């Protein structure tokens, strides 16, 4: 059977007994930087195993009125194990990721989720011509809430769901790498995202490589059961991570 | 060397191909890097699926409702689920889809289309649906007996939650106008209950369906035009 | 040092010459004669190849 | 070596007959994120058809290979305000809406540029207009970042010794030039989800990466007894283009020249009901 | 391959002598719908003649290979009415009579097009004319069907990013361009005996198939103290022509630009009697 | 490259044959089809019979 | 890549060179040197060939 | 012989590992006047990197291969003062600051020259301006040292028989010409630390070697009823350049066109203290 | 010969390459002579050392003081000797050096850099110094413990009076702007006492150090611009 | 008598023709295609070659 998948990175393993295939970015597997493409001179550091392992971020609660959530990487893993320490102590970094989003419910539940990784997901402020701090869009591993109605607080990003906070039709996000979690026939989605950027390496504190979005297209529904919500969990694992430019801790 | 200038000299044509001097002689460009995801033709984009907002009921307080087609239990027999015109570049349904956006940059189009439907009900729910494509005619179908005459597929809901209806390219001309009219009509697409939806005890009484639109491998476009969806009144 | 090549024309029912005059490649004319393309990158990004005839799952 | 010598139709349709088997091409599962690859031959009987259509016109090279206005500005030959007798435009490609949209369908771009300038003049209205003035001449100067910037029409900076410049006279063909891929990265970036300072503070967005320089224009020595106004239009035409990571086209109207700010918009228009087809 | 290399006279006349036989070339029967093929050699004695005449000038390529005006219009540089400062012409080839007639001798056509624009300007009469204005510049924009349409001279739509355009300055040679066979069928159709709706209702005639787009023209930035009027003429010149199904030339004068309507006309002129030859 | 313009430059002759730029680069034309009745010279038309109105009697 | 060919001239009592500069066949000059023709399509559209010497019926 | 046929990347970085030995690449001695040649690979572990960067744009040929203004002057078509109707400029390359600085980075130069002239005209302000004047024409004359010099616009000297000259008409492209290496030495000299007389007296400095001649400009025969002012700009563009003996760039502002005189200037700007880095 | 003028005719582009007539036909040029010291690329100049005025203390009555970094005996332990930003084309320290002048004629630069330090104390004096380069970060180092984490070299003073610190090219982009900003920062360089300076009896209590800056063999620049240091208001 | 030669272009991922029309070499276009260079003249002007690994003195 092809409905069972097993992934082993570092000293952690993920087993899903009911899943679809794995999607692989734009058909490119993560890999180390080549000699003929590099620019920095000094020797890089490659702490595999220590950093290439699964890290389960916190969990969210899926209610009948949920609208969606997003996380921004790699800042989401800023304080997660040795990955965070290496990112703090180095000027440059480079790594692909494997994203696994779990969500299980009985045969009598119905709903559908869209899981998509949006590279360079620039967002606009709630009030045009008004700047916002770096806290209404990323504050560690905590998830951020979309809003059904138009946002009004100037201190926050525009959270209108149907525009995805990017000024584009939400239904067109299918262009990016993605998967669907349909409770009828699925329990998890796996995405392998290679390193996509305009330069060989970049600082991980100043640049958000890509954004993860989970949007319920078909709202959750059930009847006459003792379960009131469906927890959702997200797990990530850097792949082929290498750092460079050692300096004092930020 | 005697010469004579022909008409058109000293004109500026915005779509010409001529050599011109370089303003930065012997400039060293940055080495190329193979970034993942290179795209070499807009059709590659056009063949990707995208959700179609079929539920345009003029009363959608919540915008997200536009992407879900209601379905009920104990439905009258042989009822219509939805209907729409096949005008990918003009109809409001396909106007803003990932496919529709590409066509609006062109004037002519041709080829077949794919409509994919996914049932997002419960696992215990079951049903059958009839999806039919009616070529152009004097009147659109009104009942299942009329619809079933044209191209159609009977969809059974089971372990496989998705079904694909391939709309064939039937036309008197090699190409069709994006700004479609009576002359270059394309027909209609409708869906009807085949058996009805049945559910066991302790399940929701309603479900939803979603539709995806994309182009086949024979699709193509021609003549570039400027899109009409975006406009400005003053310099930014 | 002249290049000869075919020009777009119809189907069922034809050569042009080009010469470069400037020493910088940026001055050349647009190379709009390339038609190779591959959509599998965005349409089939899965890891395990799926046969259309066989069931998806 | 006096010479040297140097097409792809869409897929055809194959004849198909009645079928009755366990294969089910129609049924699939979109949950995998994989778009189907069925063809009309897999669901109904079809005849054999040879397609001679080609996708030549949809290549990115041809899609972006059209000149488009990116900026226009006015300057007077003579006036009291010094700042009104010349133009100073920081270069950017986000001020005119159509070309901006077109570019914003791809995350990264790499191309050569072909620039064309269209200049026109007109006599300002006034009580006395009887005058005789020879043909006018204009100067266009490009100042890479960090170079000196003129402060008046007759400044010393207009004696370009390293800055490229063009001198043009009215009545001739529009000026033109070509520029190579002048970036500091391996590709231009339309979007940049990041900050300027390493403390996650400061400017945010593509503005951060916009350091292409400035363009200045002036009348060479024209100084009429009566004011004369001129307008300049700048056209860009990418060449040898490569693109990466397509993104959905924008839906909401633009509102700022250096930001993605917008206002929520309906997904699309409405109709009477789900069954209305008229 | 530095080079590569790459005529039909009319039939001659053969000598013929006296004849007396059962063959009767002269007698035939037009009821078959077959035109005869007799020659003067078959009815009277003839000498041998070598003809060097050729039918080169009567080929369809040469017959239609002449530029002809198809439209002319006027627009002012400055005026109170916004609609009077620019032109908007739906493209069609049925507005000028001569070129229309020429084309209408064939049912179907397939050709490339060569377009040339002639633009002239003149100062409007008035009480005060003393002014000095530099050379003017004009913009021609082509809008395929369904694209945005400008509503005023200074509209945003004039920033073409995909729509081809030409910027031209007075005093130079006329502008020119070439267009390929831009149809949606396998050939253009001068006539269409059918309706638009499948219920045999709606528009009727060639108008139905006319969807070639529009052309817009304006002064770039010229705005004179006093009005200046300009005129534009459009010339079309088919190339690489093929024609099918010839039809008799029109006899009645044209009366509508989008219809075949006419008034009955006499077959031809008259004379005194059937025998008058003077 | 030195050059000298001869008389006739910048003229527009309605019966000239010159190459000009294409406004729609890399446009894909519709495939050709052999419609019955192709005509390649007006003489072909000229050789077809037609009725002559000889009885022009002014009445 | 140049083409050489004859040019119309008289009878009893002569080459020009052409080169294509643009990448689109629509830009070429008019090919007004073709003189082949066949009127039998409109003058003899009958099914059974008729000999002029023989009686029509 | 119909044809004939006819790149240098920077150094790469080699992988280096931990080391512990008596070799000490880091330690050196600048007293020898020898700049080190260490590389980052000699002091810390490094990965293997292939550099495709090139130093093409920093060649002296490209550094100096840009046209730059070197002189501008005004002359009137008609006026009372004879000396005000024409220009007389002794040729030198030390009047415009930017080009002067650029050249002064090398002691000796040897190159061909490309000269371009930009000429513009304007009508002087006045009470009455209504006039009609055909296009103007200008003459540029080059007088090698020792030749006759005109004293008025209509002097006999303007009948050049050996002196090269250019006649130019407004509305066309700017005039241009090329000049060979016209020196009396084996190279031009920007500096000359010596005197003129052998007694160490007389002129001192580069002025001594400046004997390139003069340039004169005038309106051919234009003499308007009302004054018209014209301006000429001269641009130089070295070609086939060779340079010797580089010298440090100048720091103090220029103050004389034929001397090195200056005023003392601070070495550079200041900051709060030796540790401030903000 | 029919022809058509393309856009750009009759334009004057200051960086074009075209043939033009010669005004002095058949002119005999003077024979060439091989003068010593031919230069064929500005980088050759850029790789020569030059003194860096690090001592910009806003109180320099004597200009020459800018080139000498003070050092004392009996110094507090682990003290900072100097610190500066690594902006070769923008920072006041490197602005006017032989290297800085060349960069200011360009817009982009890349490659490694060399900083050479020479101890100009007495022959009997001795000491050790720590020189560290800190890549870009949120905050510059404040104490030796912070500095020693990044790239650094321990300098010992002996018979060899000079030590070289090679600043590696660590950057996210292939090139950096000369007019540097937050996005393209380059980091900091600092020097600290490792052991302190010790002197015997009868020697001066203070010494000085000098710094030299130059480019490695992989350095390069791009895009020519006009420098901003030199200006005029009136014709000379 | 035409010269063919390569033109600057990128790296990982191209010929122009030139002809001289004038009889004076000063009229030719700039020869900005030369990239040879040698900095040892100004960086290592010493008489005795010094090995970087070995001590300076
Ligand atoms: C934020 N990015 C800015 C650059 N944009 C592409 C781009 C880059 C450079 C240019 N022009 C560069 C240029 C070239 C030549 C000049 F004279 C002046 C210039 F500004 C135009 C568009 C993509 C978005
Ligand atoms: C009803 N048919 C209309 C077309 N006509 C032939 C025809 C087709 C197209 C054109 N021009 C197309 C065109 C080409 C280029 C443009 F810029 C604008 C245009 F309208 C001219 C004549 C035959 C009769
Ligand atoms: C003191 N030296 C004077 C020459 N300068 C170089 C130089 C030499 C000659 C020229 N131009 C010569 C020339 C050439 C052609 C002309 F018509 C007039 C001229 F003056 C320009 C710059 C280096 C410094």
């Amino acid at each position: 059977s092809d409905r069972v998948r097993s992934i082993t990175l570092g000293n952690s393993t993920i087993t899903t007994q009911e899943c679809a295939n794995v999607v692989v970015g734009y058909g490119r597997w993560p890999t180390y930087l080549r000699d003929d493409e590099a620019t920095a001179e000094d020797q890089p550091t490659q702490p595999d195993v220590a950093t290439c392992r699964f890290y389960t971020l916190d969990s969210i609660k899926w209610e009948k009125g949920s609208v969606g959530w997003w996380w921004k990487f790699p800042e989401a893993l800023s304080d997660m194990g040795l990955f965070g320490q290496n990112m703090q102590y180095h000027y440059l970094g480079r790594a692909g990721y494997t994203i696994h989003v779990q969500c299980n419910a009985s045969k009598f539940h119905q709903g559908c989720l869209l899981v998509v990784c949006v590279p360079e997901a620039e967002m606009g402020g709630a009030v045009v011509g008004q700047a916002f701090s770096a806290t209404a869009m990323a504050n560690g591993d905590k998830a951020y809430e979309f809003t059904s109605a138009t946002q009004s607080d100037q201190t926050k990003v525009q959270t209108a769901i149907h525009n995805a906070g990017m000024g584009v039709g939400v239904g067109n996000l299918t262009i990016y790498p993605h998967q669907w979690i349909n409770l009828r026939t699925n329990n998890s989605a796996t995405i392998v995202m290679p390193y996509i950027n305009s330069v060989p390496m970049d600082n991980m504190f100043r640049h958000y490589n890509f954004t993860l979005m989970v949007i319920p297209f078909v709202k959750l529904d059930y009847a006459d059961t003792a379960s009131t919500y469906v927890p959702i969990t997200v797990t990530v694992a850097p792949m082929c991570a290498e750092y460079n430019g050692l300096r004092l801790a930020q | 060397l005697p010469t004579m200038n022909t008409p058109g000299s000293t004109q500026f044509l915005t779509s010409d191909d001529f050599q011109s001097p370089c303003a930065l002689p012997q400039f060293d460009v940055t080495p190329s890097m193979n970034i993942p995801g290179e795209v070499k033709n807009l059709m590659e984009i056009a063949e990707v699926d995208s959700v179609v907002p079929v539920n345009n009921v003029q009363d959608t307080t919540d915008q997200m409702e536009m992407f879900r087609i209601p379905v009920t239990i104990n439905a009258p027999l042989q009822q219509q689920v939805f209907g729409l015109r096949l005008q990918p570049g003009l109809d409001s349904v396909f106007k803003h889809t990932l496919l529709g956006e590409i066509l609006n940059y062109y004037a002519h189009w041709s080829g077949s289309m794919k409509l994919t439907f996914v049932f997002c009900g419960s696992a215990m729910a079951t049903g059958k649906f009839l999806i039919a494509y009616s070529p152009p005619g004097a009147n659109p179908p009104k009942t299942r007996k009329d619809a079933m005459l044209g191209t159609h597929i009977i969809w059974d809901i089971g372990l496989q939650s998705s079904c694909v209806l391939c709309v064939p390219w039937i036309s008197q001309t090699h190409y069709r106008l994006v700004q479609q009219d009576e002359y270059t009509s394309a027909g209609y697409v409708t869906c009807w209950y085949q058996t009805g939806m049945i559910v066991p005890p302790g399940t929701p009484n309603s479900s939803s369906i979603m539709c995806f639109a994309s182009a086949c491998n024979d699709f193509s476009v021609r003549m570039l035009r400027d899109t009409p969806f975006i406009s400005q009144d003053n310099k930014l | 040092g002249a290049q000869v090549s075919t020009q777009k024309t119809g189907a069922h029912e034809i050569h042009y010459t080009n010469i470069n005059y400037y020493k910088d490649a940026a001055s050349n004319s647009a190379n709009r004669q390339d038609f190779t393309q591959d959509p599998s990158k965005f349409t089939e990004p899965v890891k395990d190849v799926m046969i259309k005839s066989l069931p998806a799952l | 070596g006096d010479v040297e010598e140097a097409v792809v139709h869409v897929a055809d349709t194959m004849r198909s007959g009645p079928s009755n088997s366990a294969s089910v091409p129609a049924l699939t599962a979109v949950e995998t994120g994989h778009t189907s690859q069925v063809t009309p031959s897999d669901t109904m009987q079809t005849r054999h058809v040879k397609n001679y259509h080609s996708r030549s016109e949809s290549t990115v090279e041809n899609f972006l290979g059209r000149s488009a206005c990116v900026y226009m500005e006015e300057y007077k030959t003579t006036d009291n305000d010094v700042n009104k007798k010349f133009v100073a435009w920081p270069i950017n490609t986000k001020q005119m809406v159509q070309m901006r949209r077109k570019l914003e369908m791809f995350t990264y771009l790499r191309f050569d540029m072909e620039v064309t300038f269209v200049i026109t003049s007109r006599q300002d209205p006034g009580t006395t207009l009887a005058q005789d003035m020879p043909v006018l001449t204009h100067q266009i100067m490009y100042v890479p970042p960090g170079g000196p910037i003129p402060a008046k029409v007759d400044d010393y900076a207009w004696q370009t010794s390293t800055n490229p410049s063009i001198f043009w006279t009215e009545g001739n063909a529009p000026a033109r030039m070509s520029i190579p891929f002048i970036s500091i990265g391996n590709a231009y970036s339309n979007f940049y989800d990041g900050w300027s300072n390493f403390d996650q503070r400061g400017s945010y967005g593509y503005n951060t990466l916009n350091n292409l320089g400035h363009i200045y224009v002036r009348h060479v020595s024209g100084s009429s007894p009566h004011p004369i106004t001129s307008t300049i239009r700048v056209y860009f035409k990418p060449k040898h283009t490569r693109a990466w990571v397509p993104r959905p086209p924008r839906l909401c109207q633009y509102k700022k020249a250096f930001s993605v700010d917008f206002t929520p918009t309906p997904i699309t228009d409405t109709r009477k009901d789900i069954n209305t087809v008229t």
